[PDB]
């Protein structure tokens, strides 16, 4: 559960589970300047369904 | 089609002719049963076509016209109905004869432009000229009030009437913040006017005798909560089975009421006022004090105190402000007709007064109240707008004279149309002679005999039937009124012409 | 059958002959929750009615086209299609298959589309400036409460130059947005009191002490999506009451918990709090000490469009003033509009807004409805002043109408085979449009017709045309006699609104004249 007294105590355990998926977002930018990520005409697109 | 055109003739028809007795201050009154089953007699067309509620789009729409004239003005709410529904009778037979009602529309915005024009011309601003401060406002009074029950005591009338009006800021009047109390038996002529507000004082219960009608400076204070402990919805059961615990199980509640007492009467407040009744519970210390209490007040003469010695409402004991309170000059109660009358006198700070009326009957006084508010619009715009124009008769009539001069000029269509609002403007006139009990058909070829001399002031006499100037009888109206009633009425009949067909659907 | 289903159609089309034009006529339509409507534009008064032939919705949902694509010709559509099915009994009655019924019309329609390119003279610049704008607004205006016409002019015009931001040599991106402009109306005052402001004008109650703010610029504003209370957990934290002892606790808690978070946003320089749901009682004796304005805008629909003029951002939590989320005002009053006090919010110059609001005043309530639904029409025009044919314009009022049919009859007798007879009667359809103008205004129909005739066919030695081919269908009323030029008055057909209209018409009734057979059940 959260537990906070102020409401600037809450945003330090809020974030403590979307550290999960900022976690993943890294290796997925890094895909893209991996493989021509200077190029010219070159995208990079996240389908997600 | 025309045939819905046609049925939107009539049915203004029969919107007008419910407000054609009820035109003119000696015009007959209309009977309305409203759905509440409640009995209402109004001879002002704005509260009675309120009532009505008709479904249908056209007859709404003189209705929905009524509260504009209403709203911005105030005044001639019957009028403009019964002008505006005129010109649906006048437009019938041109619809047979092929012309459109949309040249017919377009001739009333050319002939109500040049009204408004002459509308200026015979309004003459005059302030002290042959008139002084005092009499100004008197004789307007003695105009409405002739031809009535009244008149033998109108003297004392005039001057309870004119004090009603100084007594508020010039700047800005309402009909609403003069109050009037009905006093059931007693002389007419003993009627007194009071500067304060008062009630009805619908209070029966004892604790009669005290609280004289004699006050220095007694402090008024708004109460919202009740001072009795008496439990009307809810209730509490406690009950045990020994003997001798049965003594003080029936005693100790009010001692809790006293916790209000120390805060109510370290403030030394001598006005008790709520709007919830006083119950039974003390009548008496308050008059050990000098403190008056007086229950049963409705919710509108409540609002009327705050307005006069500036208080305030709060709804506990506690956070009660000192500053709050106020008081007055005097005061003054009368026992006159079997009941007790409570009044404030020499209020500075009051927005609002009182003028208490005595007659024979209730019903009797009722027709005084509602004759008396007929004087005081014209006593109020009197002040306000410096601009009138001579009514009874001689404006309406001489509007419809250069309607016909001016149409001599004008070629087409637009002729017979102007020339058809010209004779439609002839209804006014004639509701107040026939409502009057003289003969509209003598007075009408009389009246335009003079009126072709050259003076555009020959109005109607209200009394005698006569033609004559009404200059010399008082009868003074404001321009803001002959000049709105075209532009209501007009606007109010070109949506109507407008619309050939009607479609309504359920649901 | 095919004629049961013109009359049907023909017995509602003499209700859309007399929409179009200002000296029309309008319908009466009560609603079903007792409130009488009515209004000039079809598309508002086709959606009340309910009608359950597929005839007519047929010309209904034709009708929605030019509401919706369109900023106008919603009137124009009715009665051409209308006229189409009569014009087509002639053939009818003498044998022809509904073949070549519509394959006549569309020949015909390639024939007309072409020559609309050679119909227009000048072309709009799109300056976008208060004069240069009057010329395409005024037609679109107009036709509903005439000689008021004058006054609103300078409303829209001014209202759409606010909207468009500055910019030049760039149509890629789109400016001017629809939902971007919302009229207001208040019951009292005149026409001539209306003015020009950039905002969304809020008609609600200060609700506190606080009227309005200082003059300082870039006023700081939150939007709150929760509505103010007492801070609780996220996960449950359910109130319950049980003993009396915890009674003391809810009623000083709440005291305590709103005074300290109403303490943190003001430290942060926030003098304004949006909250779209109620507010609670305690909230409003906090926000007098501090000096914050109470602002509550209990429609979800304007929280989306004021994002975009203020900056602010709706937060789904209280208590957490992130200053990202906060936005910028520069002038925030309080004025009387219509005889009410009022919270007005408008801006300078700093912080360039879309969103324009035309403050309008009037004694009646039904003509207030009208002049709202016509500026939305007004400025629904102006997306069709973009690149696709946006600058091209045509001579209205009956000029068109008339001068196209010199040119349908000389194409009659150049095409052999068996499309001369829809051909001539394409160019006869077209004649209802100037007839029912000249039956509105109360002129004769046959005076009118013949005087239109012999001004556009003259004997002229040469090939480039003279004279005037701008005259139109006058309202007369006024001077002496004839006609008049009608670019005098700036009155013209958008040809993005008139060559959009003839497809949408030739679809409409040949939909109507395919089907020979109806097949419905009883309800």
């Amino acid at each position: 559960g959260f537990f906070y007294s102020s409401a600037d105590q809450r945003d330090k355990l809020a974030a403590s589970e979307r550290k999960f998926v900022d976690a993943k977002l890294k290796k997925i930018i890094d895909l893209k300047n991996e493989v021509c990520g200077m190029d010219p005409d070159k995208g990079f697109v996240i389908i997600n369904q | 089609g025309k045939g819905q055109i046609i049925s939107n003739i009539n049915a203004c028809v029969a919107v007008q002719e419910a407000l054609k007795p009820t035109l003119g201050p000696l015009g007959s009154d209309i009977l309305i049963v409203t759905s509440n089953q409640k009995t209402t007699i109004s001879n002002d067309g704005a509260t009675i076509l309120k009532l009505l509620d008709v479904v249908h789009p056209a007859a709404k729409t003189l209705v929905d016209i009524s509260r504009a004239q209403d709203a911005e003005v105030g005044d001639g709410t019957t009028s403009v109905t019964i002008l505006a529904g005129e010109l649906m009778k006048e437009a019938k037979p041109f619809l047979e004869e092929g012309i459109s009602s949309h040249l017919i529309m377009k001739g009333y915005r050319k002939a109500v432009s040049l009204a408004v024009e002459k509308i200026n011309e015979l309004a003459v601003d005059i302030t002290s000229e042959k008139s002084s401060g005092r009499e100004l406002l008197e004789r307007c009074a003695r105009t409405a009030m002739s031809s009535k029950l009244i008149h033998n005591n109108a003297d004392f009338f005039v001057k309870m009437c004119v004090d009603a009006v100084l007594s508020l800021d010039r700047n800005d009047l309402d009909d609403k913040l003069i109050g009037i109390k009905k006093i059931p038996g007693g002389a007419m002529e003993e009627s007194l006017f009071i500067n304060g507000v008062a009630f009805k004082k619908t209070f029966s219960y004892a604790g009669f005798e005290q609280q004289p009608k004699k006050f220095n400076n007694p402090k008024i204070l708004s109460l919202n909560v009740e001072l009795e402990l008496k439990a009307e919805k809810d209730n509490a059961e406690v009950r045990v089975e020994h003997v001798e615990d049965y003594q003080a199980i029936v005693d100790a509640e009010w001692q809790l009421i006293f916790e209000k007492l120390r805060q109510v009467e370290e403030t030394g407040a001598n006005i008790v006022l709520s709007k919830l009744p006083i119950g039974d519970l003390a009548t008496q210390f308050f008059a050990d004090r000098n403190i008056f209490c007086a229950g049963r007040v409705s919710a509108d003469d409540m609002n009327r105190v705050i307005q006069a010695v500036g208080g305030s409402i709060q709804s506990t004991t506690s956070d009660i402000k000192p500053e709050h309170l106020g008081t007055c000059a005097l005061f003054e109660e009368m026992q006159i007709g079997s009941e007790r009358y409570n009044l404030f006198q020499g209020c500075p700070q009051a927005k609002t007064c009182t003028l208490l009326l005595r007659g024979g009957a209730e019903q009797v006084i009722a027709e005084v109240e509602r004759s008396l508010h007929d004087a005081i619009m014209i006593v109020k715009r009197a002040l306000q707008n410096k601009l009138i124009v001579a009514g009874g008769g001689a404006t309406e009539m001489e509007v419809s004279k250069c309607l016909r001069d001016y149409s001599k000029t004008i070629a087409g269509k637009q002729q017979m149309i102007i020339n058809a609002f010209a004779k439609a403007l002839e209804v006014i006139p004639r509701q107040l002679c026939e409502n009057a009990g003289f003969d509209a058909i003598e007075i009408l070829n009389k009246l335009r005999l003079a009126h072709s001399k050259g003076e555009k002031w020959y109005g109607v006499v209200f009394e005698t039937e006569n033609i004559g100037d009404n200059f010399a009888k008082f009868v003074w109206e404001p321009a803001l009124v002959k000049i709105n009633a075209l532009n209501s009425a007009t606007e109010a009949t070109n949506l109507i012409l407008s619309v050939d067909e009607t479609i309504t659907n359920k649901g | 059958q095919i004629i049961k289903s013109i009359a049907a159609i023909r017995e509602l089309h003499q209700m859309c002959l007399t929409s179009m034009g200002p000296c029309g006529r309008n319908k009466i339509i009560v609603n079903h929750l007792g409130k009488i409507i009515i209004t000039n534009d079809a598309a508002t008064m086709l959606r009340e009615l309910d009608i359950v032939h597929p005839a007519v919705k047929v010309l209904v949902m034709a009708t929605e086209q030019q509401k919706i694509d369109m900023g106008d010709g919603t009137n124009l559509v009715m009665i051409l299609a209308g006229e189409l099915l009569n014009v087509s009994e002639k053939l009818i009655s003498m044998g022809l298959s509904a073949v070549e019924i519509i394959q006549g019309y569309n020949m015909a329609r390639k024939f007309t589309l072409k020559e609309l390119d050679e119909m227009v003279v000048g072309e709009i610049t799109d300056k976008n400036d208060k004069n240069e704008l009057l010329k395409m607004i005024k037609p679109v205006i107009s036709s509903k409460k005439y000689g008021s016409e004058d006054i609103l002019s300078e409303l829209v015009s001014e209202a759409v130059s606010h909207v468009l931001p500055v910019a030049q040599q760039a149509g890629e991106i789109p400016y001017f947005n629809v939902d971007s402009i919302r009229v207001v109306k208040i019951m009292g005052g005149s026409l001539s009191n209306s003015t020009v402001i950039k905002g969304m004008v809020f008609n609600r109650e200060p609700e506190g002490h606080v009227k309005s703010l200082s003059e300082d610029k870039k006023h700081k504003v939150a939007v709150f999506t929760c509505p103010l209370d007492i801070a609780n957990t996220e996960t449950k934290g359910t109130v319950l009451l049980h003993n009396a002892q915890e009674m003391l606790d809810f009623s000083k808690g709440e005291e305590k918990q709103i005074d300290a978070m109403m303490k943190e946003i003001a430290d942060m320089g926030v003098e304004c709090i949006v909250a779209g749901a109620g507010v609670g009682e305690l909230a409003l004796h906090y926000l007098n000490r501090y000096g914050i304005l109470v602002l509550k805008v209990p429609s979800k629909f304007e929280l989306r469009r004021l994002c975009r003029v203020c900056g602010a951002t709706p937060l789904p939590r209280l208590g957490a003033p992130t200053p990202e989320e906060l936005g910028l005002v520069e002038t925030v009053k309080t004025m009387e509009i219509g005889g009410d006090r009022v919270t007005v919010f408008k801006q300078e110059q700093g912080e360039i807004s879309r969103t324009s609001t035309i403050i309008l005043r009037g004694a009646t309530q039904n003509n207030l409805d009208d002049i709202e639904r016509a500026i939305d029409d007004g400025v629904a025009a102006v997306k069709g002043l973009m690149k696709p044919s946006g600058g091209k314009l045509l001579p209205g009022a009956g000029a068109t109408e008339i001068e196209l049919i010199s040119r349908i009859t000389k194409y009659g007798e150049r095409t052999p085979g068996l499309l001369q007879l829809a051909i001539k009667q394409f160019a006869v359809a077209f004649e209802v449009v100037p007839r029912t103008l000249a039956e509105t205004a109360g002129l004769d129909v046959n005076e009118v017709l013949p005087n239109l005739y012999a001004a556009h066919n003259v004997t002229e030695p040469g090939a480039v045309k003279t004279d005037h081919l701008y005259k139109g269908v006058d309202i007369d009323g006024e001077s002496d006699e004839g006609v008049k030029d009608i670019r005098e008055e700036n009155i013209y057909d958008m040809l993005a609104t008139k060559k959009f209209a003839i497809n949408v018409a030739t679809e409409a009734a040949t939909t109507v004249l395919s089907i020979d057979q109806i097949i419905m059940a009883k309800k």
